[PDB]
DNA sequence: TGGAGTACTACCACTGTGTAAGACAGGCCAGATC
DNA sequence: GATCTGGCCTGTCTTACACAGTGGTAGTACTCCA
DNA sequence: CCAGTCTGTAGCACTGTGTAAGACAGGCCAGATC
DNA sequence: GATCTGGCCTGTCTTACACAGTGCTACAGACTGG
């Protein structure tokens, strides 16, 4: 029994096998044993072309502003015919991507199996379901720096590199009653590298905002010619319509910033999406309401720029807010659900070195103290919960400091038992209030903690500025402002914190280091189409099942 | 003529390969910060200033009355001659911020109050443009001048992006010259006319320009269209026979082939041009001076001090010019490794 | 279905980790098997009967200084140091066979090869089955910069030609001469060790074994249970596949370019000046050993210089015999080298000018890469390789460099020196002279003789006293060795070097990573993608 | 008491770490060298200056009528002293072979004439053993006694390779003791006779032994039989009767837990014992200095010179006595890239 | 009995463009005695 | 103060040391089918 | 219905690799001062 | 009027960790025959 050539091109591509490793193996078991078992390499390559975007013709009604209507374009150089004159801003950025529209057809035609087999569970009459389709969209752009191609004689800028990915999050169904949604297919983990597929590929720094932008306009304005019209697929064997909504998460709070304006980094505006500072989010610590927007952003960045009041300078940037920068994409800023411990870690652990140590007494502390509340406090943890010290709080010791044992464990030295169970509740509070945002969905799987979520952090905030009102005076760590003041609004307005999360692309990174040690071109121009290409293979939900590892 | 190797003592993470140098009541202002403007500066218009050598750079603030002026890579300069109201000004017009747009936005920038203790108040205000107003454009030049006896402003040249049919995101970044007409600026108000002549047969990029006297002559730049640096200067006479600015224009005979030129004003109306890059591959090298009369141009070839290897072979450069016949030139340190101060400065003085 | 045998080999000559190999063989199991691959732990033993360790033999008699258990397998390569810090410290780390258990291992998988020769023979092969004879090509190389260098050094060997000499009466049969012994196909590990590859102390302290079971073998015979019989076998060790720094490291000469070039004559430098065809092969192992004896305890009372002279620079007891014998690749660079240094010399002038100073050559150079890449197509490189050379050996290179040559009478010169050096190149690259071009052995001592006559002649401004050594040996030895050493260039390091690359990729997708068990997994891959077996099972009937 | 961290200018790859120190007529020749002698100089033996801190490593010359050394990694060393009627010579016996090899040879090493201009000639005589010669061992002890009234040489200790029949090719980088055996040796003739020692039940190696007034002080040292470090010093005592060389021995009660250790002369007959390792693992960082008294041993610990890091964390050192109560000590230095000069030198000096 | 479609094996672009040791020639210089 | 010479310097010369392996492209054997 | 027995998958020792939290420091303004 | 040091703010090194893979090993489960 023959094998399909879809089959061998998954096979070859989920392990990395090069071109020359697969056609020796080939000839190898085709000489074997008298059968044609996996197919030669150019019927795959040729086989392949229906998955790489520009091979499925679509159309977009409206058209699409300021896009070409071409749908047989493949891999575009980023560039986007970057002017070469030397006199100009130099033009030496190597960048790959898709273009946005074709790649996202080519990705939807790839999912068009399981919408159609959403379809058939819905049993909605295909011949009736035919416009009212929507999708989520998730779009993550972390920079992966200081990569190391380990083949490095000559300095050719080779160690960092941003990567915007994005991913279909949900699909569903809009006809034609009120019956505003149906979700037709909800993926089930969007987190995993497995599903994030690469759009832009830019041998640069995350930090220069000019070459970054310079390359990524191109994707901000499809992103943006994108949000209205409607895109016409044939799938199913039906003209069906799509409309889009761009859920943007995945960043850094680092690249938030930078995308919004706010002044980097521990600046006195510490929330992304209230307009409160610390001192405001230290006095009341649960009531906010989530108000920056992209739009009201861009009003607040012409109001500092134009200055239609003529205030100082400081008493604008109060005025305005914390928008000293022209933001230039309209992002959802999210909660990060991958740290939204380390804060929370490293201020629990603050908090019982000055609880061993006096601190509520003494006002005053000095290093001495200090460190040696921190080495007693460890030495307890090294004798009860069995936990050596670190310098940084990283995630596996955060997830093994913030339970109740080690708090039960570390109860034992302060001498006050007010202060002990005032602590042993503060922790109680936290650990149950915890599982909110980090599991996938608390409207499914935990219920009752989030519609007890507002009543205990109002507790878990009142137990803070009552019996530990010394330590926030006037400052907060913003991961706490974010986990006490937006939560239950998060999770309201989208339906869930770590199902945004920048995963993915944290992930994939491990991804694009293995695609260039193993398959690159090393021509350095080609390098990147090539990693581009196989990334994309990858991610590809038909060759995942042709994976199905029974 | 001099030059001697500067170092970035702090804050060699500011500057960009285009920046502008601006030079009012005394010390010297770097214009263009890389990025958007930090908490480190209020504004990002940075106070440089050569001490034994080392480049010290210092924040200035802003008065009340004052708008906040983008971070332009590439603008438009323009000294304005010392004289009613606020002597003097500079107007700049309007570059292109730290992401890919053109401001289209002219701003009248000066000093307000000083000291006290060798501080420095600047005011930035913007004056409205109403027209027939010159489009969004990058590296195109300014001028002032006085007609009779009234001061206005000539703009002309520059690169912009393809007008918004089709602007196409395969080539979202692939620029064109803008269309050559003579853009006619009134600071009060901004009443800005548009002019042509069938003598600007194509429209120029970084063509350095000066004027003196009403009369304003523009070197050679460089031409995307026909891919070519026309050596031919440009003279135009204009004069407000009000109220009518009347202009008009003659191709002279020979401008220099430079384009991107440095020009530091050492006399009255001398510029020494260290220069920028005749060849598309082959920098210009020497440094040349032009005077200017009634008679016209008049270039001279000055001596052009020896170029160190480090700056002489490496592939780019640019830079400004500090006034008073000193000037600041910067080559990319590019090599193992980087400090991340990737750019090593020159300092070159005439006579 | 697929032998497991197979899908071993299909597994090393790819280089696949277990990981990839479980994935790729739970996929295609999933879909229409139908079991077509074999799993991992059923080929992590299938393959015991290829490593060593597997096969019984023995001795007769015994072996000294050698025990006789026959089931050895990875060993580490300090062979016991006593680890006590107060000693020169057991610092290195290695691996390797044991010599005997890895040749019985290389015997007995030739097994299927050795009885084809027998029938092909038509020879019985019940009977006369007790004389074989094996020849061993051994071969050591160092290697730096396996990413600080760490400079690890590796010893391979290769059987070259198993021949029978039974019952008697005659010199012998050629069973089974192997085809290919110039790529690395057949040069099989014997010992790795992350040792830098100059400093004596470790790589002695480490060889030291190797070269006494080496030494041990020479004496008695080897007894294999092959084609059905208990039969025979006798070694005979060429120490060729050297290059010449290690073999004047290991020979007692000071290395390099010292007075005394030759390693096998002994004429100095300024006499291999003069005289370039006339001299005699003399310097041998045991004759090295008697000289540095005659050096140390010094019997005549001769001063410094004048002792150094009695013994020809021999001042290092050597304790690896080596054949007297040249590198064929390294001949290849060292000639390719000074045929570049003459060009870039006569792209200017040196007859004319008499010193020419540094930047001179500097230039000289570049517009010799200048003229070389506008025609013929060739880039610049800081290394030599053997592919550069072959390239910089060819005729239209001539006929493109001589053009920028003024003088007439130089370019003809020069074209009619690299038409001698082509007439006389394919001596030594053969893998036998006798038998692919007998012609150009024939005439090799009269083009020889021209051709040093006509370097002497018009090119006396250069060579006055200072030769390369190579030219020396390519122009006084060859027809000596190729008569006497039945060939060359079929005992090139080249199946070393080239091969060599492999230690680099298994360093890849093969490591463990730990140093104490890095050279293990990598000496087991390195092996096992060598036996004939397997790559019989990879060619599988073309 | 105290040390400076000194620099190998050049010639800083030719040291190893276990390496002799012959102190003859002023200057210290250094002994045993990596590799082969080079051709920088043929006998392998290198003068040492020391000069500003800094570390000259000058080559030396042998005779016409010596012969010729291999450098000898770690052999046994005993200073003959000047008597009738060549004197001042040294005993190297019998070391190991740059090439993995021992060697049963004796070297008897001397200067032979100077300068003119400050050249030194040495010549080295190889001295044949009759006997019951001692086989070859390496890590030994030799020392010189004057009894009644002729000059011997007692050799003991140090380890060897297997014998000759147990060694198997896997075993063979393996090593134990030497039997423990004396061996008494004149000079001339060489008729080495073997001595048991019903006492001195178990053989040793390292051991820093001494000789005063034809009464011999084995130190303790390491034994690889049973791991044990035994503090326990031994005494002993030769009477060369005619024509036998009777000896008695005693286990003295307490002695140093020391091995590989540096002794450096101060008195006539005062030494310190400068250091070594005391565990598998630790270094004895403190001194000891030993009086040598026909009532015995006179051991009293004196002030350490204070350790730089540096030296206090490496895992080994070695080193040997430039005499006066001067040494030279050396610690395996690590970083990136090679220096390649891998091997720190701190001077070391008492009073 | 021939056609072209298949598959294989052979090409090409491309990293970077210098090193690390050692022998010997010879210049010459400390420095020390003469 | 004169010599002069053994020892350091500097330069030049010789032997190694890396640079494969990976995708795309196209001739091109060569052969499955009617 | 049951146990061998075969297969799949998880766990262990390991150090090379990127990462970002934290130490710090120095540099400039505020504050106190000359 | 003109100068200087603590606070702190932020730009920089740096280094503890986890994370990656890999071969081996060990256990756990699933198939197949009596
Ligand atoms: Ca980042
Ligand atoms: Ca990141
Ligand atoms: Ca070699
Ligand atoms: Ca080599
Ligand atoms: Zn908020
Ligand atoms: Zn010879």
């Amino acid at each position: 029994f023959g094998l399909h050539p879809a089959v061998c091109l998954a096979i070859r591509v989920n392990t990395f096998l090069s071109c020359s490793q697969y056609h020796k193996m080939y000839r190898t078991v085709k000489a074997t044993s008298g059968r044609q078992i996996f197919q030669p390499l150019h019927t795959l390559r040729n086989a392949e072309k229906e998955l790489l975007p520009g091979f499925h013709q679509f159309e977009w009604q409206p058209a699409l502003k300021n896009v070409s209507t071409s749908w047989d374009v493949g891999i575009i150089d980023g560039l986007s015919g970057w002017t070469v004159s030397v006199d100009d801003v130099p033009a030496d950025t190597i960048s790959r991507r898709f273009r946005y529209d074709v790649a996202l057809v080519s990705a939807l035609k790839d999912l068009e199996e399981d919408i159609m087999e959403g379809l058939r569970e819905r049993a909605l009459d295909d011949s009736m379901c035919t416009s009212g389709f929507t999708v989520v969209v998730k779009e993550s752009c972390d920079g992966m720096g200081d990569v190391s191609e380990k083949h490095g004689s000559g300095p050719a800028v080779p160690e960092k590199a941003v990567r915007f990915s994005f991913t279909i999050m949900s699909i569903s169904i809009r006809l034609e009653g009120e019956d505003d949604g149906i979700t037709i297919f909800q993926e089930q983990k969007p987190n995993s590298e497995l599903s994030c597929r690469p759009l832009c590929l830019m041998f640069v720094d995350e930090s220069d905002h000019e070459t970054l932008t310079a390359i990524l306009g191109p994707v901000v304005a499809e992103r943006k010619a994108m949000m209205e019209s409607r895109l016409i697929i044939s799938v199913g064997g039906l003209l069906r319509s799509f409309r889009f909504f761009f859920r943007g998460t995945g960043y850094d709070e680092k690249m938030v910033r930078e995308m919004e304006g706010l002044e980097a980094s521990g600046s006195t505006y510490i929330c992304t999406l209230c307009d409160s500072t610390r001192a405001e989010a230290s006095q009341n610590m649960v009531l906010h309401s989530i108000t920056r927007s992209h739009d009201e952003n861009l009003e607040r960045y012409e109001i500092w720029r134009k200055n239609p009041f003529s205030e100082s300078a400081d008493e604008l940037r109060d005025r305005v807010k914390g928008v000293s920068a022209k933001p230039f994409m309209e992002t959802q800023p999210t909660l990060d659900a991958l740290h939204c411990d380390i804060g929370n870690a490293t201020e629990f652990y603050k908090i019982f070195q000055d609880e061993i140590g006096e601190v509520y007494q003494k006002p005053n502390p000095s290093r001495e103290e200090r460190r040696r509340w921190r080495s007693t406090l460890d030495k307890q943890l090294r004798k009860k919960m069995k936990l050596k010290p670190v310098m940084r709080m990283n995630g596996n010791y955060a997830r093994r400091l913030m339970t109740r044992e080690a708090v039960e464990a570390v109860c034992e030295l302060v001498p006050s038992e007010e202060r002990r169970e005032a602590l042993l509740k503060l922790m109680d509070l936290y650990l149950q209030m915890k599982p909110v945002w980090r599991s996938t969905c608390p409207s499914r799987d935990c219920p009752d903690q989030l519609c007890q979520y507002s009543y205990n952090s109002q507790q878990f905030a009142d137990l803070l500025s009552s019996m530990f009102k010394y330590r926030y005076d006037g400052k907060i760590t913003n991961y706490l402002h974010k986990t006490l003041a937006h939560v239950p609004e998060i999770v309201e307005r989208d339906g869930s914190i770590g199902a945004w999360a920048s995963e993915g692309n944290e992930s994939g990174n491990k991804l694009f280091r293995r695609f260039r040690k193993m398959n690159a071109r090393q021509s350095k121009t080609f390098e990147l189409e090539d990693i581009l290409k196989h990334h994309w293979l990858y991610t590809s939900k038909y060759l995942q099942k042709f994976m199905e590892a029974h | 003529m001099s030059l001697q190797p500067l170092t970035a003592v702090n804050c060699g993470s500011l500057v960009q390969p285009g920046f502008s140098l601006l030079d009012l009541e005394g010390d010297v202002y770097l214009f263009g910060q890389k990025g958007w403007p930090k908490r480190s500066c209020p504004t990002g218009i940075f106070g440089v200033r050569i001490k034994k050598g080392e480049l010290k750079l210092r924040a200035i603030s802003f008065s009340n009355n004052s708008s906040y002026l983008p971070p332009l890579r590439c603008p438009a300069i323009a000294h304005f001659e010392a004289q009613d109201g606020k002597p003097e000004c500079y107007l700049i017009h309007g570059g292109r911020t730290p992401n890919n747009e053109l401001s289209s936005s002219l701003y009248m920038l000066s000093v307000d109050s000083r000291g006290c203790n060798r501080k420095v108040t600047l005011r930035c205000e913007e004056k409205e443009l109403v027209g027939d107003v010159p489009s969004a454009r990058y590296g195109h030049t300014l001028s002032v001048i006085n007609s009779r006896g009234k001061t206005a402003c000539v703009l002309f040249g520059g690169r912009s992006y393809m007008p918004p049919t089709e602007r196409t995101t395969q080539n979202w970044n692939s620029v064109v010259d803008c269309p050559p007409q003579v853009y006619l600026i009134d600071l009060e108000f901004g009443c800005c006319t548009a002019h042509t002549l069938p003598e600007l047969t194509d429209g120029q990029s970084f063509h350095v320009a000066l004027a003196r006297q009403d009369c304003v002559y523009f070197l050679g730049g460089h031409i995307l269209s026909s891919d070519c640096r026309p050596s031919r200067l440009i003279r135009l006479h204009v004069e407000l026979l009000l109220g009518s600015p009347v202009l008009t224009c003659t191709i002279l005979h020979e401008g220099l082939t430079i384009t991107s030129a440095i020009a530091s004003p050492i006399g009255y109306h001398e510029y020494i041009i260290f220069g920028g890059y005749q060849s598309e591959t082959q920098k210009r090298m020497e440094c040349t001076y032009v005077g200017l009369d009634d008679v016209g141009v008049h270039m001279e070839s000055r001596e052009p001090p020896q170029w160190t290897s480090e700056i002489s072979h490496s592939r780019t450069w640019f830079g400004g010019s500090l006034g008073k016949g000193t000037a600041l030139v910067a080559i990319p340190s590019e090599g193992n490794p980087t400090p991340p101060e990737a750019y090593h400065f020159y300092q070159v003085s005439f006579q």
